[PDB]
């Protein structure tokens, strides 16, 4: 149909929302994504593993008493 | 402060306001 | 809280009257 | 409290060169009739 | 045409339209903190911060302003409890002012994206067709969130440049907003550690921007692209309302367990404070060492504040409460005015008695003074039952030490039993319950509400989520058969 | 193409706007809408204003004990008199609420802005191609907002005099005014009542019979109507006669009530009937005039309870 | 800024009508001895 | 201004620009104060000039105490006495009495508070009598009612203290600082009275 | 003297100014909305004419 | 009893207002 | 008035099933 | 009162141990059942 309405601003801002459907043939970088959640769950089961009590280390106190 | 007041002003306020917004729509929707 | 009350209908009078100016029914064969 | 006058007569002085310039803008020939 | 449960369906293809109505969400969002913070402003009582504190009156906004630095008013007060000097701007109705402006321009925005949506922005340079390249926006909007993470993180809560944030000592009696150094190490991911916040922040912030300009320069992969549905808009509102009751989750278990981000100052004692006896061992040894130094009981016994006094009491424990007993702790059983002090019970023989405290699960507890061995002593019968050990045959006599009523001896039965019952729920507080006709019920601290409505949020958005991702995962099939 | 001032005055003078900007537009809205944002801001909350200079205030805020019926803006303190008393001229804001400055604020952006409102009408009469009279029409009102407003002040030598801005304001403001000057007995009044209950009058009468005539613009047959009811057949049978009368009728009669106004301003009273009919030893007989003067009289004792201190009301 | 494509009206036919009323009602019903309380 | 300065103005140019309101400042003369030779003298042209206008308020908070606060004025300027006429005694051991007979004594005055309450005083010292040394003269002074009894609807005493700081002995005309506490206006008696503490300067000639 | 203030009501100042400051803001605003018309008055059209300007 | 009473009424009006206005609309176009 | 506003809301669910029941539309 | 018939029930005879109420329950619970899996299951099924 018509072209859309023109403004400086969309002008501007018109390359970032020029590359729809743009892929990279075969897998990609999918190993590193697949590395990252493993060490990202990781890093959460520390976390809350801290915070559950059911891993103590020497600096952590976790109690009301630590804001001392 | 009393009840009364209130309520009959919200009642006032709300009823006929949804009377005629029914016949405007039931208007426009034709 | 009538002074709430009154606030409010003074408002609301105000946003209808700005909708009636605004978003009127255009006139066709005057 | 000098800082509000100095505001408010700028904006007074804004706004009444605005009314003196556009009646001298040839305001009497914008009538849209013929002559 | 559409039923009542699609008509907002027809923003989906239209990114105008949809940014139209994100804004007058936001709007609406904004208003209502607006409105909120004045009301509050409005009700709050600042006469006494000590028995009367902002989370015994049933505020919800103002403790979350309060938490960032906001500690003054235009009245002339503190929250704290001192007179305000140059209050400055950033007040707690300059906030609400501020946010209430941010809402009329973000309704007005709105209007004119709802207006104008034809735009060449959102056509794609070879169809010409509507479209949206949903993984860079992605990559843009995180580096956004990234900067202002980190700059929040090294920037506000550090001191440098903004006010930092409320801290307390761990019995909260002297706290306010400080600025947090923070803490790299082992710690900070102790909960309890306020340098965890900016520890975090600033590390976040870091990730959260190099992440940024990947998902920015990086295109995915087909099979990713194809896997994932990254063409199709719906699958992002999955994946977004799955992070956000994950978040949901994690903020409810926060509040309710407390945390460094959720200082008892501000939104009251915890449930399981009053489970391990925390203030009733912390006034305990305080006392026990005052006694050792040499000092009398009553003296000793009045060196105790009356705040970690009010603590140790049931009347603050979150979990006492009722759904339907809506309102502030204040109409709940009255309005704290004074600390008649410590009561103690001694049996005609001398053997000092000691109250079986009521668990925080009962909602009726008979009263028991037992032994210092844990043997039975005295109890008030069942209505209206015979009895072997009442405080009229036993003859148990309460002396009180410190506070209002400091070396006042009661003998007379029913004042005993009056008082038993009283110290039943921990430390005696005289309560004026006339001002707000309080009815005599427990209510619920603002941690408890707030713990319950993320949580119920959050188990909906998790039937969202299920049915959105289930919608966007079968749209061929869902396309009207 | 053409430079910016050329581009701005093309906008301003535009008949496509919504709302027509006119060059008196450019006034008359900031004065509006400045006088607007005061009023709503001082009505819904503002401290007692000490009216009578007497050191007594009085509230008419919302947020102080009162409602819409009783609210109001109060008049500028006794004790500034005719003064030009703007914010920055008050030490401290706080001072220029108890001494009543928003009153003057908005008594003189509200005038600027109707004058500049007039302006406009013409203004937008003339770019249409029209007959440039309807703001001599709406200068009546105008006039009676200014001898309300602006003259009675200057003639009393005071703001405190001038009609408060709330509804039982007006109802105080008429009262004080018949007592201190005897209203009802003036003629100007009494042309101002008529032109009012004579516009009512025709406007229904005009009505009725317009609409009655249009059947299945306006026909003979509601002139041969009017001529057969009030027997005055030939009198009105030209329309564009019967809408100017239409229109000269109420405007007349409210430019006349506003110059009484502006007349009693500077203390030239109505009639004054009381002590005429006299018997023939020299005893006074009441009359309705005498009545009238004893309500007055006991309207002006409870004038100010405490602001006189003597005998004569020469202020 | 031309007539919009996605363009739809909704309905709401007798049957959902009253299903909606007879679940406001009943859901008042259950509430309101609790909110009275 | 001196008061030289005062009275070479004509009411023209002093109208509108509040120095009718102010109070002559002594640059001449000495500190010493040993220059003032013992005597009575009658005092005239007797001048004040308040500079704070703080008012005993109890705390908002429930643990405070009763303290005296700032406040902002709300009457424009009028609140200076000036023209009071009395007699004036020194004592060439060191002792002085100071006392006021006539004169604008009092003036109405209203201060807002914080938080928004607004109290109304009456400033006045008439019928003073003051004994003491130069530094530290302290007196009593009479405060009338606020209003008169014909005021419709819709004694007490206060203290002060003076000091001389400066003595021109050539031409008299002694100044120095007061400070004085009185009751607050207790009309109607709707609510108990509060005080009012005032500095200020002071400008006299005993000649 | 309890606070400070103006001191310029009944003064009669000349156009209300009792600092420099304001007479060279009346000045410098009047100048730039004076020389924005003369840059623009080339698109009004001249009158250089003797006899021209709307009549009757 | 202001509380509880002014939020029945508001349930009661204000979603029932709605359905109406929806049905009504619904019901014109036969 | 709790009674009359619990009697009323049940007056009003007893109506609804009533105009269902007889007032429905035709298929 | 229909709460307090269940209650006093219970105190007096041992309802929830008893091999009838137990076949109540699965009743109940499996006609839940059954009529949540028949009705997704239907109208999973429908055709365009
Ligand atoms: C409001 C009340 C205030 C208190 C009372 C004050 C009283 C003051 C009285 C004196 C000024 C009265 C001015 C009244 C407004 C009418 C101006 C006007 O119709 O003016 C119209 C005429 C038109 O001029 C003509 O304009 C023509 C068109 O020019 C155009 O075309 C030309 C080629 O043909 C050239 O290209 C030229 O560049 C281009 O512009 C020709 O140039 C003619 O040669 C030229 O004569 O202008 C001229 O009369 C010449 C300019 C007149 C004086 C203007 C002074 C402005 C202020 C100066 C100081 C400013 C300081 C600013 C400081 C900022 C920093 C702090
Ligand atoms: C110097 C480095 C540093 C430091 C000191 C911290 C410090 C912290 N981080 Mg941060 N973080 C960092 C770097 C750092 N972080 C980096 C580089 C990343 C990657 C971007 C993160 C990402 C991150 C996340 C995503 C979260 C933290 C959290 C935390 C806090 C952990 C303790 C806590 O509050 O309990 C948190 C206790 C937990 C148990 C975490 C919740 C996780 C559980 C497993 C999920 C809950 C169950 C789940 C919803 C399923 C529902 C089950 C239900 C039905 C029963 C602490 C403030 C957590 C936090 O602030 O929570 C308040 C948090 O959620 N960090
Ligand atoms: C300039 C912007 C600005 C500022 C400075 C404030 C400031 C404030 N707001 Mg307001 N607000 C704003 C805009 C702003 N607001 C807008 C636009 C809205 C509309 C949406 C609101 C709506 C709003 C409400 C409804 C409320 C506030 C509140 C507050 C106060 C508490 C601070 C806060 O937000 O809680 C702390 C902030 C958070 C806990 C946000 C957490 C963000 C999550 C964790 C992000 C996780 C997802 C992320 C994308 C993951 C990426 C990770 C990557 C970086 C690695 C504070 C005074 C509260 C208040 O006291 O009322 C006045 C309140 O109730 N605000
Ligand atoms: C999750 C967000 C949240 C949380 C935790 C709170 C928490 C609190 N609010 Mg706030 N509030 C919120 C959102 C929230 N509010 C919003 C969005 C609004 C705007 C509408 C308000 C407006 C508001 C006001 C005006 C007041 C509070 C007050 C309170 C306190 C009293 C507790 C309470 O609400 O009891 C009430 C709790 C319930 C009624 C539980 C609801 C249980 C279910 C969901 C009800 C379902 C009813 C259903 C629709 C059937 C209706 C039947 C019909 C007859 C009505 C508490 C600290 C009060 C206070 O103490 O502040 C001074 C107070 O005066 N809030
Ligand atoms: C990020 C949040 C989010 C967003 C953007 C959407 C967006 C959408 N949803 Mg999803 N949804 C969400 C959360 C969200 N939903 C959650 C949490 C649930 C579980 C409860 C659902 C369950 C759900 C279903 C079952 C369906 C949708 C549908 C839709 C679409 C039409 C909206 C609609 O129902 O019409 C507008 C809705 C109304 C006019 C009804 C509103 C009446 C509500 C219930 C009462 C009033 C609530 C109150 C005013 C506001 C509460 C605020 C609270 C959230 C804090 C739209 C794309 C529909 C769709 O497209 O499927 C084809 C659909 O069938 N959603
Ligand atoms: C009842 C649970 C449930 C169900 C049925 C679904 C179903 C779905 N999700 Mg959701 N989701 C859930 C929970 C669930 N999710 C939770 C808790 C999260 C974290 C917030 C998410 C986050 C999430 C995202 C971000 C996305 C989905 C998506 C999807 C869809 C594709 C399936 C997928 O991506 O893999 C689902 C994968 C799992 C449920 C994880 C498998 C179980 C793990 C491997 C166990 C790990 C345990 C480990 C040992 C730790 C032990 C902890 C112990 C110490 C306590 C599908 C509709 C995607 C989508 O919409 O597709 C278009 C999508 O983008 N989900
Ligand atoms: C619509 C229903 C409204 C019910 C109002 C009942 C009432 O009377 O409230 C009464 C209360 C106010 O209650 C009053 O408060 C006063 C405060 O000074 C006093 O304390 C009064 O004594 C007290 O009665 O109104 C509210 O607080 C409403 C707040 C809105 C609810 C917030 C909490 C929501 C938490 C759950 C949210 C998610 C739920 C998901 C469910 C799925
Ligand atoms: C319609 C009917 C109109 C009838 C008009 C009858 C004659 C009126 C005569 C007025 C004489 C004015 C002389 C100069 C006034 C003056 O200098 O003001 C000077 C005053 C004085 O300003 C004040 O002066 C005080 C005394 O010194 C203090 O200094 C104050 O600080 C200062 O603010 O300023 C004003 O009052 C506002 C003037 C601008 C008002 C807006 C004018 C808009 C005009 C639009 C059309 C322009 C063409
Ligand atoms: C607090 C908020 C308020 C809560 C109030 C709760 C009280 C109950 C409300 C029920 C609302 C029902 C709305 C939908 C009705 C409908 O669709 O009817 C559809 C049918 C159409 O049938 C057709 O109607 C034809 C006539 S016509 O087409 O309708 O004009 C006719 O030919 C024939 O009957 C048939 O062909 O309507 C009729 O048959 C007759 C018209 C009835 C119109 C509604 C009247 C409602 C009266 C309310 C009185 C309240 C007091 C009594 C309460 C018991
Ligand atoms: C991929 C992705 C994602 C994620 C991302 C992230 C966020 C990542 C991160 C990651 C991380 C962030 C990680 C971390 C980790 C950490 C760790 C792993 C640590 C460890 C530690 C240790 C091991 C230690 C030890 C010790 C101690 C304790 C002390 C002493 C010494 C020692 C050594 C013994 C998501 C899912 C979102 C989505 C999709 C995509
Ligand atoms: C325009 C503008 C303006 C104004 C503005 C305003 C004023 C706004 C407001 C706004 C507002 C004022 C808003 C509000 C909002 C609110 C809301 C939004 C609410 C909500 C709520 C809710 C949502 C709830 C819900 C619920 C309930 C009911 C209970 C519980 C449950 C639930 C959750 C369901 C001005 C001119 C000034 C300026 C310019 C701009
Ligand atoms: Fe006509
Ligand atoms: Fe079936």
């Amino acid at each position: 149909q018509e072209p859309g309405l023109v403004t400086p601003l969309g002008t501007l801002l018109r390359p970032l929302n020029s590359e729809a459907g743009k892929v990279l043939p075969g897998w990609g970088t999918t190993v590193l994504m697949a590395v990252f959640i493993l060490l990202f769950a990781a890093f959460l089961l520390i976390i809350l593993e801290i915070y559950n009590s059911s891993l103590i280390l020497d600096d952590v106190s976790m109690s009301w008493e630590t804001l001392a | 402060v009393n009840i009364y007041g209130l309520t009959a002003t919200a009642l006032f306020i709300i009823i006929p306001t949804s009377f005629l917004l029914i016949l405007y729509v039931k208007t426009a929707s034709t | 809280m009538e002074a709430l009350v009154y606030t409010f209908l003074l408002v609301g009078t105000l946003g209808i009257i700005f909708f009636s100016i605004f978003f009127r029914d255009p006139p066709r064969m005057i | 409290m000098l800082t509000l006058k100095i505001f408010v007569y700028t904006v007074v002085t804004f706004f009444v060169c605005l009314f003196i310039f556009g009646f001298l803008s040839n305001d009497p020939a914008r009538n849209p009739g013929k002559n | 045409g559409l039923p009542w449960y699609r008509v907002h369906t027809v923003v989906i293809n239209d990114p105008g339209r949809l940014i139209s109505v994100h804004l007058m969400h936001t709007a609406l969002v904004s208003g209502w903190a607006g409105s909120m913070a004045l009301f509050e402003i409005s009700v709050f009582d600042p006469s006494d911060p000590v028995l009367n504190p902002m989370w015994r009156q049933g505020m919800f906004v103002l403790p979350f302003m309060t938490r960032l630095g906001i500690t003054q008013s235009w009245g002339g007060w503190t929250i704290s409890g001192e007179t305000a000097t140059n209050p400055g701007i950033w007040s707690y109705e300059g906030v609400a002012a501020a946010h209430i402006i941010l809402s009329g321009a973000l309704f007005l925005a709105s209007v004119w994206h709802w207006t104008y949506w034809d735009l060449e922005l959102f056509r794609d340079p070879r169809t010409g067709k509507t479209a949206l390249d949903l993984p860079k926006i992605f990559g843009i909007h995180l580096f956004l969130s990234g900067l202002l993470c980190f700059g929040f993180g090294a920037f506000h809560v550090t001191g440098v440049f903004g006010p930092g944030i409320w801290v307390s000592d761990p019995y909260g009696l002297t706290g306010r907003v400080q600025p947090v150094a923070p803490s790299w190490g082992a710690d900070g991911f102790d909960p309890y550690n306020p340098g965890g916040i900016a520890s975090h922040h600033i590390a976040a912030g870091i990730l959260g921007v190099l992440a940024g300009l990947f998902h920015l320069c990086v295109r995915p992969s087909i099979r990713l692209y194809f896997g994932l549905s990254m063409g199709s808009i719906e699958t992002v509102l999955s994946s977004s309302i799955a992070a956000v009751f994950w978040a949901a989750f994690v903020v409810a278990g926060t509040m309710w367990y407390g945390s460094a981000a959720t200082p008892i100052e501000l939104f009251g004692p915890t449930r399981y404070q009053w489970d391990q006896g925390f203030f009733q061992q912390e006034i305990q040894k305080r006392v026990q060492a005052s006694l050792a130094e040499g000092a009398s009981l009553s003296d000793a016994w009045s060196r105790i504040p009356e705040k970690l006094a009010f603590y140790d009491y049931i009347g603050n424990n979150p979990a006492k409460g009722g759904l339907f007993r809506t309102g502030a702790m204040n109409s709940g059983d009255g309005i704290a005015v004074g600390w008649l002090g410590h009561a103690s019970f001694k049996d005609q023989e001398g053997r000092e008695l000691f109250v079986r405290r009521m668990p925080t699960f009962f909602e009726t507890f008979p009263v028991l003074l037992l032994d210092k061995d844990g043997i039975v002593r005295a109890d008030v019968p069942f209505r209206k039952a015979e009895s072997k050990y009442s405080i009229e045959q036993v003859g148990v006599s309460v002396t009180f030490y410190g506070g209002e009523l400091d070396g006042l001896t009661f003998t007379d039965p029913a004042t005993v039993k009056k008082y038993a019952r009283k110290a039943q729920l921990g430390e005696i507080f005289e309560f004026d319950r006339s001002t707000l006709q309080s009815d005599g019920v427990f209510r619920s601290s603002p941690r408890g509400w707030f713990t319950f409505g993320h949580v119920c949020f959050a188990l909906l958005f998790f039937f969202g989520h299920i049915w959105h991702g289930a919608r966007t995962i079968f749209r061929d099939v869902f396309a009207g058969i | 193409n053409s430079s910016l001032w050329a581009r701005f005055c093309e906008w301003i003078t535009s008949t496509e706007n919504r709302l027509y900007i006119g060059w008196f537009g450019v006034i008359m809205i900031p004065c509006l809408l400045t006088a607007t944002s005061v009023f709503i801001i001082a009505f819904i909350a503002a401290p007692p204003v000490d009216i009578d200079g007497i050191r007594e205030p009085v509230s008419g805020s919302l947020l102080y004990g009162n409602n819409i019926i009783t609210g109001a803006v109060i008049p500028t303190s006794n004790a500034i008199g005719l003064h030009f008393y703007p914010i920055w001229e008050a030490a401290s804001l706080d001072e220029w609420l108890y001494n009543g400055g928003p009153y003057q604020l908005i008594v003189c952006h509200f005038l600027l802005g109707v004058y500049c409102y007039m302006g406009r009408e013409w203004e937008l009469s003339f770019r249409l191609g029209m007959r440039p009279w309807i703001a001599v029409a709406y200068s009546a009102p105008v006039a009676a907002a200014s001898a309300v407003f602006l003259v009675y002040p200057i003639g009393q030598g005071s703001f405190s005099d001038g009609m408060p801005l709330g509804i039982s304001g007006t109802f105080n403001f008429m009262i004080v005014f018949q007592a201190e000057h005897n209203i009802l007995m003036h003629p100007f009044h009494m042309l101002g009542v008529a032109g009012v209950f004579g516009g009512s009058l025709f406007s229904a009468m005009h009505g009725s019979l317009v609409t009655s005539s249009l059947i299945r613009y306006n026909i003979v047959a509601a002139h041969g109507y009017f001529g057969r009811l009030i027997f005055q057949y030939a009198s009105f049978n030209n329309s564009r006669s019967l809408h100017f009368f239409l229109a000269a009728w109420p405007v007349i009669g409210i430019w006349f009530t506003a110059l009484g106004l502006s007349t009693m301003a500077f203390n030239l009273n109505g009639f004054n009937f009381n002590q005429s009919v006299v018997d023939s030893q020299g005893r006074v007989l009441n009359t309705w005039a005498d009545i009238i003067n004893r309500a007055n009289l006991g309207m002006e004792v409870m004038h100010e309870r405490n602001a006189h201190n003597f005998p004569l009301d020469l202020a | 800024a031309r007539p919009n494509p996605n363009k739809q009206v909704v309905e709401l036919n007798r049957t959902s009508l009253y299903w909606g009323l007879l679940l406001i009602f009943v859901l008042a019903v259950l509430f309101s001895s609790y909110i009275f309380n | 201004l001196t008061f030289d300065e005062i009275q070479g103005l004509t009411y023209l140019q002093v109208k509108g620009s509040g120095i009718a309101n102010t109070c002559p400042v002594l640059e001449s003369g000495t500190t010493n104060l040993k220059e003032l030779k013992a005597g009575s003298y009658k005092l005239e042209n007797f001048c004040i000039e308040p500079t704070s206008f703080t008012v005993k308020e109890e705390s908002q908070f429930k643990g405070g105490e009763t303290e005296f606060v700032k406040t902002k004025l709300m009457t424009r300027l009028t609140y200076t006495l000036d023209a009071m006429s009395g007699s004036f005694k020194v004592g060439s051991d060191g002792s002085a009495e100071l006392k006021e007979d006539d004169g604008i004594d009092y003036a109405a005055t209203t201060v807002q508070l914080p938080g928004g309450e607004r109290v109304a005083f009456l400033f006045t010292i008439k019928q003073f009598d003051g004994k003491g040394t130069l530094d530290g003269i302290k007196g009593d002074f009479l405060v009338p009612s606020y209003r008169g009894s014909s005021f419709l609807d819709p004694a007490l005493k206060g203290s002060a203290v003076f000091s001389v700081a400066k003595v021109d002995p050539v031409t008299g005309e002694i100044a120095g600082v007061f400070e004085s506490i009185q009751p607050s206006d207790t009309d109607l008696g709707a609510k108990p009275p509060k005080d009012i503490k005032v500095t200020g300067l002071w400008y006299a000639q005993l000649k | 003297l309890v606070d400070e203030r103006m001191n310029g009501d009944g003064t009669g100042r000349p156009f209300g100014v009792n600092d420099p400051v304001l007479g060279w803001v009346l000045l410098g605003v009047f100048g730039t909305m004076w020389a924005i018309w003369f840059i623009g008055q080339k698109d009004l059209g001249d009158f250089e004419d003797a006899d021209d300007g709307l009549k009757l």
